DNA sequence: TAATAATAGTTTTTAGTTTATTAG
DNA sequence: TAATAAACTAAAAACTATTATTATG
């Protein structure tokens, strides 16, 4: 119900300039967290923030250090976000010409942080590092500042103008940076921050490390944030006289937008005079109004309408019994289909707490199903309104607790029989030898996974499932544009947009020419339905 | 493509049907009337665009366009209305079969030369385009004997005329159906089973055509048609309708946004479009939403290849989605979807795409994965050849998953247990199962469509069977709970 | 001056709605 | 105690079913 995030930023002159076509890593750190903070504030989250300017003249934080902890200016402190910080960040925040300790800014952020402890709810707290490691530091702080992380306990976040793994686009899907041409200063830097932050978590931090592409292409750095959703604990029982209490958790969610969309005078600019509403009248040879109360809702059967009203479907409907996961039977883990997954959202199955027989219980059950492969029925029973479901369950294997995936299934009433040609056998369409090769020429030349060493040496050249959906981004980023500029035209597609969503284009290049010989082998044609813009401005 | 499978029942009226042989089960009639019943009930609610149509032979007064004797029609072909149950109905069961053979008759001779005929000039007189033209016969007799052979070579002239004609004919074992006394003279004219024509299968629907004809697009250059197809998708109570409180006919309904301060309603263009965060009222206009929510234009961007030996298998966010190559701005398309599919033990390599159902909606990513084609042993497809688009998650989809790793279960629970679940196995009938609510809301229909109260509350396996397979294990889980405290108290 | 040639009329998914109903 | 699943609403497309053009006389 509470999360703090508190961003602390170097403003010096390695900021301002860098290496062209590596854009400068301070522009690359605005729009990373200007994204994030008005994600945050969009979402209402119950969130809090404080901004830090270290770097820059004076010293803004209340502590000095001895007048040690200098050019360390708290800008905006810890107080509900709003569009004031984030305006200041894309627009106010100018180039600097000198530094500070980043460590002193982040233990005087952490001081600020214990000041706001009282009064309000203290539940979580995060750190996160913003800085190209050039700046001036000392090296006997690692006591006072890991004994404040083992005993504050602020996660912590790393962000670095490279990675720790022209061509190089923007940070997104591109040629990794280079790993090695960083000056040494950088080196000791993220060498020292690396030992403390392993020293924090452990061997997983080794993987925390991340930089501003990072950041914009994954998700880390909203990560952090995080809302468990409420548990769903439920009757796992199996058979007729044993009985399994475990929880419920969504797991995979079309998740949408939530906030609607007011309908607006254009004068008042209000909702008071904007009353939505429709009077029912009545289909006659005249027109008649008639009240509201004076229908009923039938329904179109054979070719006359049979009046239903609500006080008999309610009493003639499926009067089903509470919430159950109740097991119908099994059948192989062959005996179904991807095509044949049916629902809206993978529901992942867990034990409840606290009963570790249910454990036990659950732990052998995935087990044994995971060593005869063999799924599981259940017949996904909700509340008292919700008309039941019939899905699998089958085991899914981690490192990890393992889990149990349960899909909803279809009906004998949901499948779509229809048929369609064979073309594997076609007498008009058999693909000539010259197309094959072709065909074949295509698939091994582009390819989206890097196999090798032969040790399973899985790595998807285009990760997917780690980008977010663009829409709330692009709604994000021109609710900004309107809301700052009153009378201005909506701004363009924001290009990393695209960025983000362009596939990797060595993979184009290396292709291109297995793409030739495509378009010389094969016979196309064009049609109509082209469409385009009427009227436009001609200047 | 469109069309109607039309089709009208034949039932012979020679009083051998007015009984039972003389013992309980339901007179030939009878039952013969009852699957009338049920091919109405099982149509109404799977396609109300067919035709049906009943005729009766062998009778007293004759009914017909032709005036021919010992020939009644009940109905000329049409859609088939609640009104058509209510008239046929009130003929069946005993009661209903003895007040038949006054208020019409009971059993004659005939020609069935004459009754084909009828039955074909009946199928004239319609004007629709007719896809699936059917005669099933319910009679009890063998054939008839005491006549002429005449008699005899006319029905065979017409049958085969008929057959030229494109009319499809069954039959249908009335006396002992299974008993096996039938076909000594219909070896030869036709191309029991008519209990599978009774309540075995109801609350059905189907549809014919295809979705968005939508291009797929591999470079910026060159282009290829496909099409979408949705083999499946939850079915949903069919939408009600707005009637009077008696009147019983649908009320119109005119709908805007109104003012007080003027009697003229709103307007497209003075309504605006905001959201509210306190200090913020951000104005917008319908036409910079779309255009906030478009990136790009409708078609499969194609992404590239990844091999289908691991993508994931427990992420789902839509119905998986079949693609059918076709000619719709590009031809010789199955040429390029001629390959890629022969042999996918190299082309199992999916193609991760970029995927845009229609204009301005934000794309996803799709995996277009390969499925070759099967055959049944029957000479069926089902799961046609090509490509099944499964939705791909983002980042934003996975939620929060509590991590809980705390104890693994015991192996001598594992095998025990492996043992437990081994006894039962059900094959996985996807057509086994049924959505009860639905099925229920047609029975309910059907009951106050007529005179009947609600007499359908049918379980179709959505309920556990376990209330006997509990005991069809018998009572080894028990002991075999060797977790000494219960879970449950 | 008989031959074609763009086209609007039904369904139908979709999908943003709004709404109850367990819940802290 | 608000999530949320469900009933509820427009919205776009296909598969139709047709009508404007010429044509040649």
């Amino acid at each position: 119900n509470k999360a703090a995030v508190v961003l602390c930023m170097d403003v010096g002159f390695t900021m301002s300039n860098s290496i062209p076509g590596i854009e400068s890593p301070f522009e690359q750190a605005k729009k990373v967290i200007t994204m994030f903070v008005q994600r945050q504030v969009f979402a209402e989250n119950k969130d809090e923030i404080a901004l830090v300017l270290f770097g820059t003249d004076g010293t803004d934080n209340p502590l000095s250090g001895g007048d040690q902890y200098q050019n360390i200016t708290v800008h905006r402190h810890l107080m509900l976000p709003d569009f004031d910080l984030l305006e200041d960040i894309e627009s106010k925040i100018q180039p600097g010409s000198q530094q500070a300790d980043f460590l002193d800014a982040l233990i005087v952020s952490m001081d600020v942080i214990q000041h706001e402890t009282i009064g309000k709810k203290f539940e979580k707290r995060h750190i996160e590092i913003f800085t190209d490691l050039s700046s001036r530091f000392s090296k006997s702080q690692l006591d006072i500042i890991i004994h404040s992380l083992k005993k504050c306990d602020i996660s912590l976040q790393f962000f670095l103008p490279f990675s720790l793994g022209g061509p190089f686009r923007l940070g997104g899907h591109g040629p990794s940076f280079p790993l090695k041409g960083i000056t040494e200063q950088q080196k000791e830097g993220l060498e020292i921050v690396k030992m403390v932050m392993i020293s924090l978590e452990g061997e997983d931090g080794l993987d925390e490390i991340y930089s501003f592409s990072e950041s914009l292409r994954k998700l880390c750095v909203f990560k952090k944030i995080e809302r468990h959703s409420i548990h769903w604990p439920c009757r796992l029982t199996i058979g007729s006289n044993l009985s399994i209490r475990i929880a419920a958790y969504k797991s995979i969610l079309q998740e949408r937008v939530k906030k609607t969309w007011t309908v607006v005078d254009a004068k008042t600019l209000k909702k008071e005079d904007i009353q939505k509403e429709t009077v029912y009248c009545l289909n006659d040879d005249d027109e008649t109004e008639v009240l509201k109360e004076d229908i009923i809702q039938g329904f179109r059967y054979g070719s006359d309408i049979v009046p239903f009203s609500k006080v008999d479907e309610e009493q003639m409907k499926y009067k089903s019994e509470g919430k159950c996961f109740s097991v119908l039977g099994f059948c192989k883990s062959s005996q179904v289909q991807r095509r044949f997954f049916m629902g809206n959202q993978v529901l992942k199955v867990f034990a409840a707490r606290d009963d570790e027989a249910a454990a036990v219980a659950l732990s052998s059950l995935i087990h044994a199903l995971d060593d005869l492969d063999m799924v599981a029925i259940v017949r996904y029973a909700y509340d008292k309104r919700a008309n039941p479901q019939v899905g699998v369950a089958f085991p899914h294997i981690k490192h990890n607790y393992e889990c149990l995936v349960y899909v909803q299934l279809p009906f004998m009433e949901d499948l779509r029989q229809y048929m369609f040609s064979s073309l594997k056998n076609s007498k008009k369409y058999a693909p000539t030898e010259a197309q094959l090769n072709a065909v074949d020429a295509l698939i091994d030349s582009m390819s989206l996974a890097k196999k090798d060493e032969k040790t399973d040496t899985l790595e998807d050249l285009f990760p997917t499932t780690k980008i977010p959906n663009p829409r709330f981004q692009r709604l994000f980023q021109c609710l900004l544009h309107r809301a700052l500029h009153p009378r201005e035209p909506l701004p363009p597609i924001q290009q990393h947009i695209w960025n983000m969503l362009n596939p990797p284009a060595e993979v184009t290049t290396k292709s291109q020419i297995p793409l030739s010989k495509i378009k010389t082998l094969f016979p196309l044609i064009e049609a109509k339905k082209k469409d385009q813009v009427t009227a436009q401005e001609i200047f | 493509y469109s069309g109607r499978d039309s089709l009208i029942f034949l039932v012979d009226a020679s009083k051998a049907m007015f009984e039972s042989q003389s013992e309980d089960e339901l007179t030939p009639f009878d039952m013969s009337i009852q699957c009338i019943q049920s091919v109405y009930i099982s149509k109404i609610i799977s396609s109300d665009r067919d035709l049906l149509a009943v005729v009766f032979y062998g009778t007293e007064k004759d009914k017909n366009s032709v005036n021919f004797k010992n020939i009644y029609v009940l109905q000329e072909l049409d859609n088939p209305g609640a009104k058509r149950i209510l008239e046929l109905d009130q003929f069946k069961g005993q009661q209903g079969q003895k007040r038949f053979q006054d208020m019409m008759g009971h059993g004659s001779d005939y020609s069935l030369s004459e009754v084909l005929w009828v039955c074909a000039n009946l199928f004239s007189d319609v004007q629709f385009k007719m896809s699936h033209k059917r005669i099933m016969l319910f009679t009890n007799e063998d054939n008839p004997h005491g006549n002429d052979s005449a008699k005899a070579s006319r029905a065979r002239t017409k049958a085969g005329d008929l057959r030229d004609t494109g009319i499809f004919l069954d039959l249908m074992h009335l006396k002992k159906p299974g008993g096996f006394d039938i076909s000594l003279f219909y070896r030869d004219i036709i191309s029991s089973k008519l209990e599978d024509l009774l309540r075995k299968v109801r609350a059905k629907e189907t549809r014919k055509r295809a979705l968005s004809r939508l291009k797929l697009k591999l470079n910026k250059d060159i282009v290829i048609s496909v099409g979408i197809y949705n083999l499946v998708q939850k079915a949903l109570k069919p939408p009600p309708i707005k009637l009077y409180r008696e009147t019983n006919e649908p009320v119109k309904t005119k709908t805007r946004t109104f003012n007080t301060s003027t009697g003229g309603l709103l307007l497209p263009s003075d309504t605006k479009r905001s959201q509210i965060y306190g200090s913020r009222q951000i104005i917008l206009e319908k036409e910079e939403t779309e255009e906030l929510k478009r990136f790009d234009d409708p078609g499969l961007m194609l992404m590239g290849f990844k091999p289908l030996v691991l993508l994931k298998k427990h992420h789902y966010l839509r119905p998986s989605l079949f693609v059918y190559p076709e000619e719709s701005l590009v031809i010789g398309s199955s040429t390029l979807f001629s390959a890629l599919l022969i042999k996918c033990l190299e082309k199992e390599v999916a193609a991760l795409c970029r995927y845009t159902p229609r204009r301005n909606i934000p794309p996803y990513f799709v995996a277009l994965v390969p499925q070759e084609e099967e055959l049944d042993d029957q000479k069926i497809q089902v799961t046609p050849p090509g490509f099944q688009l499964v939705f791909l998650p983002f980042a934003d989809d996975k939620r929060k998953m509590p991590f809980t790793e705390k104890i693994m279960a015991t192996p001598e629970q594992v095998g025990k247990m492996k043992a437990i679940v081994e006894k039962l196995r059900f094959t996985y009938r996807s057509d086994s199962f049924e959505n009860p609510v639905l099925q229920q809301h047609f029975r309910n229909l059907e009951a106050l469509a007529l005179d009947l109260m609600e007499p359908e509350q049918a379980v179709d396996l959505t309920l556990p069977k376990v209330e006997a397979m509990n005991k069809r294990l018998g009572s080894l889980v028990d002991e075999f709970k060797e977790l000494v405290y219960p879970p449950d108290y």
